[PDB]
């Protein structure tokens, strides 16, 4: 019943996916080995949506891990929940992509796509009815940006009716850990904009600003950012994972959030986020949660939403709360900031609720926003790509795999079309 | 995931002898040859409880091979791997490339081929040499030509020692360098150069070694060439493989000449008094006098930069460090690559040799930077070459080996084309 | 309800030694020879509290017979059943069929006749051999000719090992195969073929055995040949006897060449992680790379299929499995047999050897499928045979035994007729 | 059961035969006196293939030694294992051959053939079923080249169905210790090519190159070369001496290695061969063994195999090893060097294995190759013969025993036919 296929590609992709599996396993009450030890029957009522039943009351996740180096597979296998994953799903090559989109999309991608296609086909055949394909990858680097895009294209060809959901991390000008990162982003967005139905755009500097501002952590590592993004990844999928008074599945939120096929790059968010020492001095009531949802600094993107206008937003709550309070809070939010919402839609807000919050919190929520503010992050990457491309810099490696400059020109034209599309409705 | 490290010349074999002790101490391998995946990159496993490196030391004269054999690291290395010739190169590129090479390259190519066939995860090769002399120029060019024609696609990391402006060990060094660079321009994927006076000054001003030696010079070079592959050897939060140095740092197929530097360099007593954080080392690595080549980066611009950190270092502080370095206007980056930084981190910290000059530091960084500052050094080398070429100085030895003035002229115009390309791309 | 299992050659006797241990462990017989109707099919009762198999192991060389005698299963087998010759076959069909056979077939025929006379419910015979060598081709053809002329109506199950395309053990294998298949076409009621590289790959990719051996290869073959007769051995909801493989799977008297495969194959650690149900094993058995012969079923069409399940499996789920497999359009069935599925179930589950590579699985399936994919393999065999036949390579050994080029030409045109029949019936 | 009749002729022949008996006796655990003190029952299981049972649990070898001087018999009797041999088999004359083929074939050969024929007949009658006649001799010199050829001819006449195996050492231009050596080689090859079924061509300079290259021995005597050739002599006969998963007797390897009756001059090889001081730094795994088997310098013949093409090769392994590894190693060996294998045979490789390796080694192998490269070593001896024969040099001694120049002309024509035969299939 509405099973979900999970696929993980790239270093950051498999890391955040492993953290997502860890946190949802902790929520469901699943041991690291794979046994069930939960207290509530609702956890076992919808364990089949991700985990496959196995002998001895054991549960194995419907997870596919694909990486072009053995190191990431060794790390995630040596992690706290590495043994729960299926050993058969550990498909991997030998040579890395070397931060090249062409190597990941043409040379090694062609060699590994036939190896991963039958595996995802077997996992799709195992479940009763696949709902959608959830993926995690990075526009930066070569491995994710090539292989995940090729895998998305082949799965789109194989299942042109199912939902394609992606949680994509994309670069920033203030934090950029790769020289070929604008090129990889410009090549990957051309495939993402046409194939994928849903896309959550995540920025590393946004999470760093979150951890500086509201978490106030002293030594923030990638583990904290993985837990941060896993919160929204669980928030989006809570509706099908547990019952609620107003359920909103992936297709239900997509129909509200995707007014046009191309304008499907969202701006995820999550709250409450506070330090352990400041938890006592905060009221967790729904107005103080809702103001944090719509706070400019609380979003997981570097863009300023006040510089643009929201096309449409969605709030998925968790925990027992008053529907009248949720309704009037969203009413005053959309009313007092009418300048920041587009006038050509009467109601730019979607609401959903689940009746089982995360462990350790009484109420929580996640924010998914589609707004014109993403055009800033798009156009900065576009001009960064153009400055390097206008003298044909960093292309002699790409030409080795048969890749042409016309493909880069097409990608630049697609980026121009996308930013002009976002500028049209502003 | 493996890579073979070959060494040519007195400089190459001395660097190998100075670095493999550091590698064995890092991996916990005693000199006798006995104590899971960390040592698999550089050391094999022969049956049970014994290791052997993936390296070959080749030299035409036997004066280095016999002392390497009769030294203290006797039982660690394979006795057959240490290749020895019969005749001296005598600072002669032609003699090292044509007469003496031809009777040993047949053995060397077969040996590397058979020791590579048993390997399966070879990422590439790294060759240690010095173009300032005869063997490290001639035999290196001879082997690299017939290795590029055979393999071609596989990566090659060149490690060369070049002469200082005011100091020089030999007298035919500009002839050797300009002759061998004509072949190194097309077949070498990337070549890190080091200057003798820069590495003399780095241990004088900072490490406080008033009377250093070549062992002390080679210790930090071994630290650098071990730290670049530490990401492959040990797990890291953001690993970088050997193909990154090809893909990210070589924006054009012939502009593949990066400079190198390292930080922190500090003595034992000064280590306890100076604090170690990312900010000071990041400021010091871009400091011009802290580089391993006597070139002024302020005269030119940085084309690309890869930072590789070792030790317990989070990503956030290094991100802030490169951010403030970018906002700093003392340095200047080229407009053709605004995203000119590639940061990577390894958890395994730097090690210290027992009784060595280097001190224990909780974190370290290596900085290989592609920049146009080497154009001035190449123009200087060509300028001093032209004065001797006009008088036909030291030409009778070369033409009495088999060569002529034609390939000298081709080397001259190829160096002119190199200068043309550098001044064109620096605009 | 009995059947006698005879073995020829090194491959046959090794398969027999590897499989009879599985049979005795399944029936609970200790290796000494002692502990109601389940063991009656393959084991007799010797007076009181003792058993003996219905098998004979025949080989021209004694190197297999003496080690079988001096092994560990000494008391289980009869001393006189293990037939031994005097001379080597030497990969020679003629030498194995004419010179060395004639002095032992007189004993072998009398022995099988007298051990069959005491039996009364014999359904047929199953012969283990390998046409890729000399003994398993020549002696098998010699015995099967004079067995078909004598009995004729009784069923014969052939089990042969064939060479891979790119790999081969011998060098005269296509000569041996094309010579012996000329006789195997008319007398063999049905013959299951196995390729060495396919069974090397099935334990590499799935079972995760990086360094397998012939014992590990033969264990799953023993599981297959035990699972086909498990329906006869043990009671089942829908039992299938030995005559089903003749009646249902042989649509024409000469097109009797099915392929074989099995599922699930899984290591011990992976068994506890992967759940076992009918759907995944049914999808895997029709998977082309999961077969025991290197032939592409996608290039051809399936003519017939018999599924034989073991373990606690209801009929409903397997009916749904074959239904969804029929609706799946990746495979393609021939229009001459739309109802080309024959499902059968046995309650007795598969067993596991102590210390064996296979793991405990609650259910399993064996898939013997008649298809036209073997036509490409036969054409390949004829193509590689023709290159040696044109030069008359390895012909002096055969013509120095007693044969000529006439029966070689008859074998060639018979293989051409086989290809003609296959391409005609595949239309 | 498949007994072997061993015959030894010539100085080098009886020396290498004595070393062969010594090493196989050490492998079987046989005392120098003749008593059995082995540990494994497999050694005694097939001790009858060579040794004859005697009273007091004593074992005597089925060895025949024949020499035209008493000195070689005295030396081999005074050797370490001289006493184990039967005193009755020590048949010998008085006068030497003086490095003359005619004296060995006509004068003293006729006098000693009747003395050795009944002895070999008695040894053939003693065993249950003779398998084949194994012989060792030298093309150089007169004694072996005449008497062994005459003995081979008479045994071929007496047993036209049994196998005739020879391990023949032949000269080289760089190392030639006899003036009449091309004449003796040209006369002996005419008898060898017609009568013998199998022939292993061995070159002294090849063994010297082996001892310089891989053994690196400071003072290599003939004893090391005897141990070298004894390794391959035991390697060929291990299959009938011990059980194996894929046994290949002498007839089994002959059927694969002899595509035509005349092209039966093989190129034996053996590995691993390494110094004692460098054994620790070399892995004995099967890929590093297999590359050493097919290495150009590792073969026991001076010919360069890369200058020609293999007609067919056979590899007999010893020790526990993976058949998949052996198969894939032979696959990549025959694939990557397809230019050096004849295209008119699909598979030019034979494989066999035994389950009991030599003592002191965990795995080992022997290589037997038939290739067109032997035509070089044939034609150099042919032109050396022709240069001396064209002026009738060194023939006044040969004419004394009734030998005519027409026989030399026939031998030269046979050599021309043989080298043209080897050139046909290149
Ligand atoms: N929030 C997190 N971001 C990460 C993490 N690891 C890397 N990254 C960021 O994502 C950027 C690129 O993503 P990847 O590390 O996966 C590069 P990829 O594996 O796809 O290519 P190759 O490693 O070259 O084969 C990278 O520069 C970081 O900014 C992480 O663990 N958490
Ligand atoms: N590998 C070895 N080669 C040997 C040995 N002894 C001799 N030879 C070589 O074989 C060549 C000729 O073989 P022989 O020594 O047997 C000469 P033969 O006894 O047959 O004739 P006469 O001694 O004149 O009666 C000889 O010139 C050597 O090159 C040996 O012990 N080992
Ligand atoms: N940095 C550094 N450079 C070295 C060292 N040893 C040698 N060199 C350099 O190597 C150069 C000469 O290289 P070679 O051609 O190999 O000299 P060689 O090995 O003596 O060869 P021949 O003189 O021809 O016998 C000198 O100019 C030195 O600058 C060393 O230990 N450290
Ligand atoms: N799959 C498999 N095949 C085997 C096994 N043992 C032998 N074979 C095959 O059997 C073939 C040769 O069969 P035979 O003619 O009986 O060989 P042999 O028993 O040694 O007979 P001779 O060489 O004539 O003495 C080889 O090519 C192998 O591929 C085995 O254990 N498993």
């Amino acid at each position: 019943m509405r099973e979900i296929v999970h696929i993980q590609a790239g270093q950051c992709g498999n890391q955040i996916g492993a953290k997502f599996w860890e946190v949802i396993s902790d929520e469901h009450g699943i041991d690291p080995t794979g046994s069930y030890h939960g207290d509530s029957d609702l956890q076992l009522e919808r364990i089949n949506v991700y985990y496959n039943e196995a002998a001895g009351n054991k549960y194995v996740p419907r997870a596919i891990l694909v990486d072009l180096e053995p190191g990431t597979m060794d790390s995630v296998r040596s992690g706290p929940f590495g043994q729960i994953f299926r050993p058969d799903n550990f498909v991997f090559g030998q040579s890395g992509a070397g931060n090249n989109w062409a190597k990941g999309h043409y040379t090694e991608g062609a060699e590994l796509v036939d190896s991963v296609l039958d595996v995802v086909r077997k996992e799709s055949e195992s479940c009763d009815c696949l709902q959608g394909f959830q993926l995690t990858h990075s526009l930066g680097g070569g491995t994710g940006s090539g292989m995940g895009t090729l895998l998305i294209s082949k799965i789109r060809e194989e299942y042109p009716d199912r939902i394609m959901n992606t949680f994509s991390v994309m670069p920033s000008p203030k934090v950029s850990d790769t020289v070929v990162e604008p090129y990889n982003a410009t090549l990957s967005v051309h495939q993402l904009v046409e194939n994928t139905d849903e896309t959550y755009s995540i920025d590393n500097e946004a999470l760093y600003d979150i951890c500086f501002r509201t978490l106030k952590l002293t030594t923030p590592t990638y583990g904290d950012l993985n837990h941060l993004v896993s919160a929204t990844m669980s928030g989006v999928t809570t509706c099908l994972r547990f019952p609620g008074q107003l359920n909103a599945d992936l297709r239900k939120l997509a129909v509200n959030m995707v007014p046009f096929p191309r304008l499907h790059f969202f701006m995820p968010g999550f709250a409450p986020l506070t330090s352990r020492g400041s938890q006592q001095y905060r009221a967790l009531t729904v107005p103080e949660l809702t103001q944090q949802m719509f706070d400019s600094k609380n979003m997981m993107a570097a863009c300023d939403p006040r510089h643009g206008r929201y096309l449409t937003v969605a709030a998925i709550f968790r925990g027992r709360m008053s529907m009248k309070e949720v309704d009037e809070q969203m009413l005053n939010v959309q009313n007092k900031n009418s300048s920041y919402f587009v006038e050509w839609i009467p109601n730019n807000v979607k609401t959903a609720v689940c009746d089982i919050p995360p462990r350790g919190l009484k109420m929580s929520a996640t924010f998914i926003g589609n707004s014109t503010a993403i055009q800033e992050l798009f156009k900065r990457i576009s001009e960064q790509f153009t400055a390097m491309f206008r003298r044909k810099a960093f292309l002699h490696w790409y030409t080795g795999e048969g890749m042409d400059e016309m493909e880069f020109t097409e990608a630049e034209s697609n980026m121009n079309d996308l930013v002009s599309e976002y500028q049209q409705y502003q | 995931r493996e890579c073979i490290s070959i060494h040519v010349g007195q400089a190459g074999v001395q660097i190998g002898n100075a670095c493999w002790e550091l590698y064995c101490l890092e991996h916990g391998i005693q000199p006798d040859g006995q104590m899971d995946d960390s040592f698999n990159t550089f050391f094999s496993e022969t049956g049970a409880g014994k290791h052997v490196p993936r390296a070959v030391f080749v030299d035409l004269e036997p004066t280095v091979i016999d002392e390497v054999r009769t030294g203290t690291y006797r039982q660690l290395f394979h006795p057959e791997q240490l290749i020895t010739g019969k005749e001296d190169a005598a600072n002669n590129y032609a003699r090292g490339h044509y007469t003496i090479g031809k009777e040993i390259i047949d053995l060397v190519l077969d040996r590397i081929r058979k020791l590579a066939d048993q390997c399966t995860g070879l990422q590439g090769f790294l060759v240690f040499h010095s173009f300032g002399g005869g063997t490290g120029s001639g035999f290196t060019s001879l082997l690299m030509e017939r290795l590029s024609v055979d393999y071609g696609k596989k990566s090659k990391l060149e490690f060369s020692i070049y002469p200082a402006p005011q100091v020089s060990t030999a007298v035919v060094e500009p002839y050797n360098s300009i002759l061998t660079t004509h072949t190194t321009l097309e077949h070498s994927d990337c070549a890190f150069m080091v200057d003798n006076e820069a590495i003399y000054d780095i241990c004088r001003r900072n490490l406080d070694i008033e009377r250093p030696t070549y062992t002390n010079l080679n210790r930090l070079i071994s630290q650098i060439v071990s730290s670049i592959t530490a990401s492959l050897r040990f797990d890291g939060a953001l690993n970088v493989d050997l193909t990154e140095f090809q893909t990210n740092l070589v924006p054009y197929p012939r502009i593949h000449f990066p400079l190198a530097t390292y930080a922190p360099v500090i003595s034992a007593e000064k280590a306890y008094h100076e604090q170690l954080t990312v900010a000071e080392i990041t400021n010091a690595c871009f400091e011009p006098a802290n580089q391993m080549v006597k070139c002024d980066p302020r005269h030119g611009k940085y084309m690309a930069c890869c930072l590789l950190y070792r030790g317990d270092v989070v990503p956030k502080d290094v991100n802030a460090a490169i951010a403030t370095i970018k906002t700093k206007r003392t340095i200047q980056f080229v407009d053709w690559c605004p995203t000119g930084f590639k940061v990577g981190i390894n958890y395994q910290p730097p090690t210290v040799v027992p009784g060595g000059d280097l001190a224990k530091v909780q974190r370290a960084v290596c900085m290989l930077s592609n920049t146009t500052a080497i154009a001035e050094a190449w123009a200087r080398l060509d300028h001093k070459f032209d004065l001797m070429y006009a008088k036909r100085a030291f030409v009778h030895w070369y033409v009495g080996e088999g060569m002529e003035e034609g390939e000298f002229s081709e080397a001259r115009e190829d160096m002119a084309a190199l200068e043309k390309d550098y001044e064109e791309v620096g605009a």
